[PDB]
């Protein structure tokens, strides 16, 4: 028995290939080996063309009051600042159209061959 | 991007995650998707560590530990990270060049999978 | 007629007539080996020459009043035919306390002002009420201000209203000058040279030559270098009262990095004493004291307070105090306090010109004003209701 | 430019997570209070009193080089600020970060 | 080496932070009414009944202490065993058992 060999190199080497992510851009909206298995025919044609959320649908759910509670089963200004809140709201406004373009962002692939035609070709 | 204050998931499962991020500038109190969750304890993320957070992506990565912890114990084997300067959040605009060979071979191989055959390959 | 205003600080009195200026007086009396059988009282100290070896005693006692017969001295001399010579029966005192000052303290208070000097009228109030006065005044749109009074004996945090005082969120730090200056002394006796007999000349030191680092540990790196590249280390020469009156600091082209002057002057040579002393009031736990600095402090006491008015709160920091005067700390509060704050929430952090002397103008402008005979306790209604409606007014 | 602790066990306490670790030299002694990498590093790598260690403060990299009561304890100071200086080729380089743990390829070929 | 129990250091420390508080430290030079613990136990003073002296007292910081030597001041790596006064260096180590170690001189 034989101790390992101990091979020691620089701390920076190892932060070579290491990019931060403001200097690089988002390579899953080009990855379409990674749809395989998770997401289908459906979701990518039928679904999603009819069912994408809209900024309107979005700002309107936003600002409407909380839902009324779900009924239950039967059997049968002094301290107030302008400035504060103008960047409070614009901070929403920003956030809002963060969540649409993430939205349509990673609904934007459609798989090459889809659950559907993998599990139909695919004999037991 | 900055030192975690807070940590606390919110349970309806977790709906979300409020976690507290310090910079020099401030502190920021940000409202994370639950699955980022499993990344925040994957990457072993507590209060005093220095992370950032991908707001596209959801990527965490701990870079380090805060200098201003550096004094807790005598002697752990951490690394000890500067408060970060800037904002807590960081906006760049930028124009990066590939070539259709990076997304051929981004897509020759599946990346990442918590499955038995992902592992192995 | 005549309103006189005291700020009865444990180091110096402010004692001032409502129409003249402000005098800074030690509120202390002293002996020295230079005199048999002499007691020094308040601004008398000017008069004795070799102020080494100077004996101090105080009527304050961590910061309250606990000493009465020192005390009645000191005003007695004040009051006397030479300070000021105070008609008292004829004359309205503004005198502050305090902070949480205990009943007993208040209640002799209330005596020896309303029965052995018979004032006209009292007004007790606290120094932060003062000062929030005065900063209101000064900024009417702000309806609330948040005061720090790193004074000589505590450094209290309060915040204050338009008019009330947040008893709730008050955080007091025990960490003021006389701390620093034992401090200093101590650090000088154990390294360097006996010095524990010079309180007068190390607080001078101390005085003028601390500052309050920006960063800590590049100054920390910075002193312990040797040669020209150690720019924080200095040489003072302490005061020997025979040819060097006042303590100076050697100019840095005079400086010789050996420390051996053919000049036989006592040189002191401070390196890291210069800002270690000023971060116990940031970093109390570095000498040991298990409590949160002053950003830390400032900040809970706002944490604690409602939601609302947090962000007024932010924007009004004072800093009041004789601690307040060193180099680089206001620059230090507002770092310290941006970091902890919230992005979305301004911070603001004013050193007034004179920080010594805040009270004593605020305590002038609430005499000016015309709803100034409603806040006071007279005597004719201290005979019957006063014992009760002095502490009901004051609110202490 | 790393920090490197040399010096001869003297005794390792640790209770269920807080321990103590006791270094010495020729000069000087100390007692450390251990954090719960620390502790971790130390309780894998067996280290008894007795043992001259060297550890490498960042990583937890701790190395027994033998036992003293056999090499003689270390003289000076105990915490040493060591400049480190590595001469990595391209290769190298390009080889550890051609995939994880890739750094194995530059013995075994296999890149 | 011998070693001082929690009692003895707690002891130490406060003997220290309390000699800050002191007015004077040498004596009366002419050599020929209460103290503060008297006020606060004649004021009979109890946690969580309102705002108060004790109440108002500043909690503990939530940033770590951080170590400095006990001879020269800068930051101490290490930690004398038998006392556990902090040092920096093997100078300072012989200074503080010379003067401070075991017996206060
Ligand atoms: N230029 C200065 N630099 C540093 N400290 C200073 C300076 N001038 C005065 N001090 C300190 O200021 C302290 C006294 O400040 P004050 O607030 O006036 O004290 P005081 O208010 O009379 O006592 P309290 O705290 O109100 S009971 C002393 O400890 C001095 O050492
Ligand atoms: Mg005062
Ligand atoms: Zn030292
Ligand atoms: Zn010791």
């Amino acid at each position: 028995i034989t101790p390992g060999i101990c091979f020691s190199t620089a701390s920076l080497v190892l932060r070579a290939t290491d990019v931060h992510p403001l200097q690089r851009i988002d390579m899953g909206r080009f990855d379409l080996i990674g749809l395989e298995g998770r997401v289908s025919r459906y979701e990518a044609d039928t679904f999603l063309p009819r069912h994408r959320l809209s900024r309107r649908v979005l700002l309107e759910v936003a600002t409407a009051p909380d839902p009324p509670p779900r009924p239950k089963p039967v059997k049968m200004s002094p301290f107030y600042l302008d400035s504060l809140e103008e960047k409070r709201k614009r901070q929403r406004s920003e956030r809002l159209e963060r969540i649409f373009q993430l939205s349509e962002a990673h609904g934007a692939l459609a798989p090459v061959y889809g659950t559907e035609v993998l599990d139909f070709c695919t004999l037991p | 991007e900055g030192e975690v204050t807070e940590l606390t998931p919110c349970e309806t499962t977790i709906s979300h995650v409020i976690i507290g991020l310090k910079t020099a500038k401030g502190t920021k109190q940000l409202k994370l998707d639950p699955s980022i969750f499993e990344s925040l304890q994957k990457e072993r993320v507590e209060a005093g560590d220095v992370i950032y957070i991908e707001a596209n992506s959801g990527a965490v990565k701990r870079q380090g530990r805060c200098d201003t912890y550096a004094t807790e114990f005598d002697l752990e084997a951490e690394e000890y990270v500067p408060l970060p300067k800037g904002d807590v959040h960081k906006k760049k605009e930028i124009i990066q060049d590939v070539t259709l060979h990076d997304l051929d071979v981004a897509n020759a191989r599946p990346q990442g999978g918590q499955d038995i055959l992902s592992m192995m390959g | 007629m005549t309103t006189l205003v005291l700020d009865n600080g444990a180091y110096n009195a402010k004692i001032g007539y409502s129409h003249e200026n402000v005098s800074v007086i030690p509120n202390c009396q002293f002996r020295s080996k230079t005199a048999r059988l002499k007691t020094f009282t308040a601004n008398q100290i000017d008069e004795i020459k070799d102020p080494s070896g100077l004996f101090y005693i105080l009527p304050f006692q961590k910061g309250y009043l606990v000493n009465w017969d020192v005390q009645r001295q000191v005003w007695d001399y004040l009051f006397g035919k030479e300070m000021y010579q105070v008609d008292f029966l004829d004359t309205n005192i503004i005198i502050t306390e305090p902070y949480f000052n205990f009943t007993s303290i208040q209640e002799s208070m209330n005596e020896i002002l309303f029965e052995e000097y018979q004032f006209q009228a009292v007004l007790r109030v606290n120094a932060g009420a003062l000062s929030a006065h005065r900063y209101f005044r000064d900024n009417p749109s702000e309806l609330c201000c948040i005061i720090v009074d790193s004074g000589y004996s505590f450094t209290h945090i309060v915040p204050y209203c338009r008019s009330k005082k947040k008893k709730e969120a008050i955080i007091r730090i025990n960490v003021g000058g006389k701390l620093l200056t034992n401090h200093l002394k101590e650090i000088i006796s154990y390294r360097q040279l006996h010095v524990m007999d010079e309180t007068h000349v190390i607080n001078q030191v101390k005085e003028d030559v601390c500052y309050v680092s920006q960063d800590f540990y590049r100054d920390m790196d910075i002193a312990k270098l040797k040669g020209e590249e150690n720019t924080v280390m200095i040489d003072y020469v302490l005061p020997d009262f025979s040819t060097i009156k006042k303590g100076f600091c050697k100019p840095r082209e005079e400086m010789v990095l050996s420390g051996k002057y053919k000049s036989g002057e006592q040189i002191l040579r401070l390196a890291n004493e210069r800002f270690a002393v000023p971060e116990i009031l940031f970093n109390p736990s570095d000498i040991g004291i298990q409590e949160m600095g002053i950003p830390e402090a400032i900040v809970y006491s706002i944490q604690n307070l409602p939601e609302e008015m947090q962000p007024h709160f932010f924007k009004n920091i004072v800093l009041t105090g004789g601690n307040s005067l060193f180099p680089g700390f206001r620059d230090r509060v507002y770092s310290e306090v941006r970091c902890l704050t919230p992005t979305d929430y301004d911070v603001s952090v004013v050193l007034p010109e004179n920080p010594i002397t805040y009270a004593w103008e605020g305590g002038k402008l609430i005499s000016e004003n015309d709803d100034f005979e409603d806040m006071v306790v007279t005597r004719e209604d201290y005979e019957e209701n006063g014992h009760s409606v002095c502490e009901e007014k004051f609110d202490i | 430019e790393t920090e490197i602790i040399e010096g001869e066990v003297v005794e390792i306490q640790i209770d269920r997570k807080v321990g103590k670790l006791t270094l010495k030299t020729t000069e000087m002694e100390t007692i450390y209070d251990l954090g719960t990498k620390m502790i971790e590093s130390l309780t894998k790598d067996k280290v008894q009193a007795g043992d001259v260690i060297t550890i490498d403060k960042a990583t937890g990299k701790i190395s027994k080089l033998g036992r003293s009561f056999f090499v003689q304890c270390p003289d000076g100071e105990l915490q040493k600020r060591k400049e480190v200086v590595h001469t990595v080729s391209l290769h190298e380089i390009d080889v550890i970060n051609s995939r994880t743990q890739g750094f194995l390829a530059l013995f075994s070929g296999d890149t | 080496r011998r070693v001082l129990d929690r009692a003895a250091r707690q002891r130490r420390i406060n003997r220290q932070l309390e000699a800050l508080e002191n007015d004077n430290f040498q004596d009366d030079p002419h050599a020929g009414r209460k103290n503060f613990q008297a006020l606060l136990e004649e004021q009979n003073l109890s946690v969580a009944e309102g705002p108060n002296y004790l109440t108002a007292c500043a909690g503990p910081p939530s940033r770590p202490q951080r170590p400095f030597c006990a001879v020269c001041g800068f930051p101490s790596p290490y930690t004398c065993v038998s006392c556990g006064a902090r040092y920096c260096t093997v100078r300072c180590l012989g200074t503080h058992q010379e003067t401070r170690c075991l017996k206060w001189t």
